[PDB]
């Protein structure tokens, strides 16, 4: 009788493959006309009446209806893209649909769902071999290092100071480095200044009490005290009988002690966070003491310099040259709030590039010009490789134009007539050639300095070819309600 | 099998760009009959069922309830064109929707979106440098002031009595001229009378609560109070230990303490009106104060005058004669209520063109006469930059012409005939060639002493262009049903 | 996508246009055959059932509920008609429908709106001033005063007592000839004896509440307060601290405040209509206080003597021998309501048509005399003026025709043919050449005892046209509601 209720949907045969094909193809063609520096922006309204105008895909399909699965596939690419390195969320998207408009002929050919996938993976697999092989494993190369972030502060918000990101990028990832981790590195946002004030401590930029208090501690013998000063010439004066010049308390700092404090010359903070406390302690090593009894001359931190500058009139306190400044700090001025979550993240983006480069010295070139030296391999060897996995690495390559074709698609010249240029002076001047979207043509991406991390095309081509051959095995799907 | 649930559209590929661009176009061309000193209001009519009778673009686009996002933007900048200068308002959104309307023209064409982007980034630049060459300069000259702001009260219904208002706020911005500031003029709408009967109060002016207490107190020290003086005694001897002479409450002050300030000398007025409250701060020095137990003998401002005059039978507390007579308040008087509150906002805006003049000592000339210089000048240069680059200039060239064609349209004039006598007569009398729409003519913009302020122009095209580009490049959005 | 959501107007040019005009039209027709002294009554029963059998345009326009603002407009101009004149108020519709009508045959053609309301103006500024410069301004003359009363008396059922009805409208305007303030006019009927014993006191005169209260202040200090006495003595005893004999709330009164007043010796009367409470502050000059608490003694008005007269079985509370006579109260006595009814209407208009007088010392012979005298010299003044003014202005003059033809109508005659008459008659003749509605035929006006004051027509004329040249501007209006 009735097998499945209503409210379902069951997808068999080629009904499946279809479904897939066009729902997907449509979302990679979606994203693809936001890929490359002249990608289309588009404005996410969900139901609140909230615009949405971003240019990442991943922020375009969390925002977007998806109802198909198939999509939520395409869904779940972009946003693990977007959760490991970020960088490209994009081209997995455009990507992974093409592999797929590729695999619908080979499928209304006759071709078996499971074998597309093997002929993908094999292709992908040296798809992989030959990317690791063009690419020029880069040199702490200040010079490189720089400029790949500079490949990642492009096309965005962040690009009219691109410079001052980077540079902040390359040394906190150069300073944390022993392998590199993104964990040490602190990422305080304040809202005071612009984007070009942004800087980075090689200490802790905690977020004083009395002003002429010593605005310049050199190596502060921190007194990280926690009960307030509060109902003072007593408390005060054993605070001084420590040797403590830098009297930090986690609670209230009543006026009277302050002046005395004073005249003894240390600068103290009042209503210190608990976070901030605690996270003081780690960079200077200054021990946390309840009553300003038990504060002892071991209780003390030292910091290389204690001065409190004011970052766009928004004054805070610095606790940088630390003993061991485990943990590094990225103040990340600005304006909007907003402008800054822009910049806050594509910093992430930039420091993890780094680091995937740091622990991997291996980089490409873009511009396409990697995705068609490999659909030139994947073809050659889908020759040297018969049976039927012979169409599938040619298809598979054939899927790897389009990330190029579409290059110079939103460029605007002709997608066709620009591959026919590409192709060309790409094999006579190795593949160090792509399509510079600026100039409307080839060009030697070398020169362009258009470079990309290694593991960027290299993942992308991963979590794509991945999630794609998964949905090539559904060929059916119950669902109720 | 199904990406969006039942009821959610999907607008691909010019669908999708049909539909964003003609919405704003739709809410630029509605605006645009309010174009000239000679349009058609529109009689606005909210959801508590209120008629909205008025010409300026802005104020019509922040009642029309707006359900389109690309709209949404117009908004804006009509918000910013309106809150900068004044006029203009209906210019800026207008010719932002022809652009787009120009844009869907050359996509028909095959013209890739971003092409046009780059053909009128050209353009725009290339326009913007252009109106420099044209852009008269300047220099107290109470003559080109009055014809500055005759232009700015012109196009409204003070037309009538332009004359009288820009005496007004020229004399104001001639007076308090120390680097353009508009924040020592004040506001005082009050019905009772003709707009002819308005004057410019040189001091601050804001409309006793004792007949007990002095009325007129030539030196009083002004001590600003926002709590009132009720729960009594000792909030009128606390206020006689700080030595003032004349206290503002901005709350009710009780009978008993009214009492003991008749009593003992001391003029005080309660109810005072919060924006009368804070410029009386910045206008006599006085700091306002919460509690009668925070004020001292530092809360309190410098007045050499405070008396109260009965100017047309309404008592008006003169404080004129500040310590800083760089702060004045002009008087506006209205028989109805749209007509004061319409001339209000229009001296505000007045004000504004003049800051522009006190520090933007550039001016240019208006009746079309600008565009049609831009859109001759950004035509030879698309001749000169090949490429779809060309026809987007030229397109951008075109679509500036407008302006003047919609000011012969709402004159009855027909602007095909004004078109060609404009850009022929223009190319013989140089810059000076603009249109008369009150004598149905071209005629020259110097000699009848209409030109516009640089800002005005500048910010239009360099608003709406960049702004477009943005709205073409978004290519699927998702709104509502 | 949307735009413009449903339910919302978006008036645009062909559609809103012809709208406004097409049914103001139609309004127009609706009273026009009530014009004429045998113009046709119209039984209006609203909702709940009152009935309102009336001829007067104004009468008619606000008892019926107009759904769209373009018809409203019509019902403004009536109802602006009825307050700066008086009579006329069915003539200006209809003109207006006639203007709106004659417009249209030149939209129809291909004529510019602005351009057509340009021309309207015109053929307005002329034409007002035409009317008066053939006017008769004689002198304001006691005699000519008591003139105008009486014609303004008879034909009604107070025509009995016009004689006695005339001077005292003469007495009433003389002592607010400040330019005559028709709200200074107090009027108040008490049914009773006979209209013969109308009195006009020099006061403001209400419509006791405390038997022990002085019902009888000689020397008063008359005090308003808004808030009701109730919890009591704390405010009783208050109102004479202050020195008021005479309290006049405008709300309720408590039993143990009656009490309280009537101790101290103070009139009191509870419950005074908002009306009256507004009455008499702009008379005596007592300010209503709202709270009891705000009063004080310079809210203390001036009477010269508030006492309680019986005007016939009646108990009024006359407060005559005010300060600053203005406001003259004219007690009309009628056995029945009937009798009362008219003698209050009738006079109501005997005061109006004073008023009319004292605007204008002028005087034009009506029976459609001014309107073929406009639309003779109107359709002389286009072959003069040029431009497309001149078939607008010829229509302007044939638009005017309508009454004189309607005249006619409404007296059983040939309306074309016997208009043709007249113009005839009037070229030949003078401006007063009118129409004999009660002989059939032409005659002269003048000379049959049928003027009417300047302001009468010039207020018809101003108003009419200035709208219709609005309207006509009136062709892109949304409600975006």
């Amino acid at each position: 009788i009735i097998k499945d209720q209503d409210r379902k949907s069951r997808l068999m045969g080629l009904e499946a493959l279809k479904s897939h094909i066009m729902a997907a193809k449509a979302v990679a063609n979606t994203m693809k006309t936001s890929l490359g520096p002249n990608g289309l922006d588009k404005m996410m309204v969900d139901k609140d009446g909230d615009v949405t105008v971003t240019n990442d895909g991943a922020t375009i399909l969390s925002m977007m209806d998806v109802d198909h699965q198939i999509a939520k596939l395409m869904v779940e690419l972009s946003k693990s893209q977007d959760d490991e390195i970020g960088d490209g969320t994009t081209g997995v998207v455009v990507l992974a649909g093409a592999l797929l408009e590729e695999a619908e002929q080979l499928l209304d050919r006759g071709i078996h769902p499971i074998r597309i996938a093997d002929g993908y993976e094999q292709a992908a697999r040296i798809a992989i071999e030959h990317l690791d092989k063009i690419s020029d494993s880069v040199l702490k190369n200040t010079e490189p290092l720089i400029q790949t972030a500079k490949t990642t502060l492009g096309s965005k918000v962040v690009n009219s100071c691109h410079r001052q990101m980077a540079e902040i990028a390359v040394n906190a990832v150069l300073t944390v480095a022993d392998d590199v981790d993104f964990e040490l590195i602190k990422v305080e946002g304040k809202v005071g200044g612009r984007l070009e004030d942004t800087k980075l401590i090689k200490g802790v930029i905690v977020d004083f009490s009395h002003p002429q208090m010593p605005k310049q501690v050199e190596d502060a013998k921190i007194a990280i005290l926690t009960c307030p000063f509060e109902p003072f010439e007593e408390m005060i004066r054993q605070i001084k009988e420590t040797g403590a010049n830098l009297a930090i308390c986690q609670w209230g700092f009543d006026d009277e002690a302050n002046h005395l404090l004073l005249q003894n010359d240390l600068p103290a903070v009042r209503w210190v966070g608990g976070p901030e406390i605690e996270l003081i302690a780690i960079a200077t090593g200054g021990r946390i003491v309840p009553r300003f009894s038990e504060l002892t001359a071991e209780k003390l931190g030292f910091a290389g310099l204690v001065k409190e500058i004011s970052f766009g009139k928004d004054k805070m306190l610095v606790i940088e040259q630390c003993k061991n400044s485990r943990a590094v700090t990225i103040f990340i001025r600005g304006g909007n709030k907003m402008i800054i979550e822009e910049a806050k993240r594509s910093l992430h983006d930039a420091l993890c590039v780094i680091r995937n480069l740091i622990r991997d010295n291996r980089v490409v070139y873009g511009g396409g010009a990697a995705e068609i030296s490999c659909a030139l391999a994947v073809s050659q060897e889908a020759d040297k490789c018969p049976t039927l996995e012979q169409y599938a690495m040619r298809a598979f390559a054939d899927a790897l134009e389009v990330i190029p074709m579409a290059l110079a698609e939103n460029s605007g010249m002709n997608p066709i007539q620009t591959m026919t240029e590409v192709r060309a002076r790409q094999v006579k001047e190795n593949p160090a050639l792509g399509i510079d979207c600026l100039h409307k043509g080839t060009n030697d991406m070398k020169h362009q300095h258009v470079i990309e991390t290694l593991i960027g095309k290299k993942q992308q081509i991963s979590l794509a070819t991945q999630m794609v051959r998964m949905i090539l095995k559904i060929d059916d799907i119950r669902k109720p309600g | 099998v199904n990406i969006f649930k039942a009821g959610a559209d999907e607008e691909r590929a010019e669908t999708a760009r049909l539909s964003s661009f003609i919405g704003a176009i739709a809410i630029g061309d509605l605006v645009k009959s309010t174009l000239g000193p000679k349009g058609m209001d529109k009689i606005l009519l909210s959801s508590d069922a209120s008629l909205m009778v008025t010409n300026d673009g802005a104020t019509i686009l922040k009642n029309i309830g707006v359900d389109n996002p690309a709209a949404k933007v117009l908004v804006d900048m009509s918000r910013v064109q309106d809150d900068e200068v004044g006029d203009g308002t209906t210019s800026v959104t207008v010719l932002a929707a022809e652009l787009l309307r120009e844009a869907e023209s050359l996509i028909a064409k095959k013209i890739h979106p971003q092409t046009i982007i780059a053909g009128w980034r050209e353009a725009t630049k290339a326009a913007r440098q252009a109106l420099l060459n044209s852009a008269v300069d300047h220099g107290k000259f109470r003559q080109d002031l009055m014809n500055i702001a005759g232009t700015t009260l012109s196009s409204k219904l003070l037309t009538h009595h332009k004359d009288h208002f820009t005496k007004l706020a020229v004399e104001a911005v001639l007076r308090l001229k120390g680097s353009g500031n508009l924040e020592a003029i004040h506001v005082i709408k009050k019905l009772g009378g003709s707009l002819a009967d308005s004057y410019l109060d040189e001091g601050f002016l804001l409309d006793k609560i004792g007949v007990n207490q002095p009325k007129r107190i030539e030196n009083a020290k002004i001590l600003i109070a926002n709590t009132g003086m009720d729960t009594m005694k000792e909030k009128v001897e606390r206020i006689l230990k700080h030595g003032i002479n004349c206290f503002i409450n901005r709350q009710l002050i009780y009978n008993y303490p009214e009492q003991l300030f008749g009593a003992a000398g001391v003029m005080a007025i309660e109810h005072a009106d919060f924006v009368g409250v804070e410029r009386l701060a910045l206008v006599t020095g006085g700091e306002i104060a919460s509690t009668f137990d925070h004020p001292e003998l530092v809360k309190l401002g410098s007045c050499k005058l405070i008396e109260e005059v009965m100017i047309g039978e309404d008592k008006l507390i003169h404080f004129s004669g500040v310590a800083l007579g760089e702060a004045c308040t002009i008087v506006l008087r209205g028989a109805t209520q749209q007509i004061l509150d319409e001339a209000e906002r229009s001296l505000h805006d007045a004000l504004c063109v003049l800051a522009q003049t006190v520090k933007d000592s550039r001016t240019v000339y208006g009746g079309g006469c600008s565009e049609m210089l831009m859109a001759h000048a950004v035509t030879q240069l698309a001749s000169r930059t090949p490429g779809k680059e060309a026809v987007a200039m030229e397109s951008y060239a075109k679509a500036l012409r407008m302006l003047p064609t919609i000011i012969a349209d709402n004159a009855g004039y027909d602007s095909a005939d004004l078109v060609a006598q404009l850009r022929a007569a223009h190319s013989e009398g140089k810059t000076t060639a603009g249109l008369d729409m009150k004598e149905g003519t071209i005629g020259d913009m110097s000699v009848l002493g209409i030109t516009e302020s640089f800002q005005v122009k500048r910010q239009v095209l360099l608003s709406a262009a960049e702004a477009a580009e943005v709205i073409l490049r978004v290519d699927n959005i998702i709104k509502a049903a | 996508g949307r735009g413009k959501s449903a339910y919302q107007d978006r008036d645009k040019p062909a559609q809103i246009r012809f709208s406004n005009i097409s049914a103001a039209k139609a309004v127009a027709d609706a009273i026009r055959t009530s014009l004429g002294p045998k113009g046709m009554d119209k039984m209006i029963q609203d909702g709940k059932g009152d009935v309102t059998i009336t001829n007067d345009g104004a009468t008619i326009l606000k008892q019926m509920q107009v759904l769209h603002p373009a018809a409203r407009m019509l019902v403004e101009l009536s109802k602006a008609q009825d307050i700066e004149a008086g009579d006329g108020t069915t003539s200006v519709v209809i003109i207006a429908g006639s203007l709106l009508d004659s417009c249209t045959k030149l939209l129809q053609k291909g004529i510019h709106p602005t351009i057509i309301s340009e021309s309207f103006q015109k053929a307005l500024e002329k034409g007002i001033e035409i009317l008066t410069d053939m006017s008769r301004p004689v002198e304001s003359d006691r005699e000519t005063l008591l003139n105008s009363a009486a014609t303004s008396l008879n034909s009604k059922v107070v025509s009995q007592y016009s004689s006695l009805l005339s001077p005292m409208s003469v007495d009433a305007v003389m002592k607010v000839i400040d330019s005559v303030d028709l709200r200074d006019i107090k009027i108040v009927k008490k049914l009773g004896g006979t209209i013969d014993d109308c009195e006009l006191v020099e006061g403001l005169v209400l419509t006791k509440v405390a038997n022990s209260g002085i019902t009888r202040v000689e020397k008063a200090k008359i005090g308003l307060i808004q808030f009701c006495l109730s919890a009591i003595l704390n405010l009783v005893k208050q109102i004479k601290k202050t020195g008021c004999n005479v309290l006049l709330i405008q709300d309720a009164l408590s039993d143990l405040a009656l009490h309280f007043l009537n101790k101290m010796k103070i009139m009191v009367v509870k419950d005074i209509e908002r009306e009256d409470i507004e009455f008499i502050c702009k008379t005596i000059g007592t300010k209503p206080v709202a709270h009891v608490d705000q009063f004080t003694a310079d809210m203390l008005g001036s009477a010269e003597l508030a006492e309680e007269v019986s005007l016939n079985s009646g108990k009024l509370i006359k407060i005559t021998g005010c300060a600053s006579g203005k406001t003259v109260t004219i007690v009309v006595r009628g056995s029945n309501k009937l009798v009362i009814e008219e003698a209050e209407r009738s006079i109501h208009d005997a005061l109006c048509v004073i008023r009319c007088l004292v605007k204008k010392r002028a005087l034009i012979a009506g029976g459609g005399a001014p309107e073929i005298e406009l639309a003779l010299r109107l359709t002389e003044y286009s072959r003069t003026l040029s431009g497309m003014e001149s078939y607008c202005i010829r229509a302007f003059a044939d638009a005017m025709e309508v009454i004189p033809s309607t005249l006619a109508e409404n007296a059983g005659l040939n309306p074309i043919s016997t208009v043709t008459e007249l113009r005839n008659r009037h070229a030949q003749g003078e401006k007063t050449t009118g129409i004999n509605v009660r002989k059939g035929g032409i005659s002269n006006i003048l000379e049959e005892l049928v003027v009417q004051p300047l302001l009468v027509s010039v207020s018809a004329l101003t108003l009419a046209t200035e709208t219709v040249r609005s309207i006509l501007k009136i062709d892109d209006v949304v409600n975006t509601r």
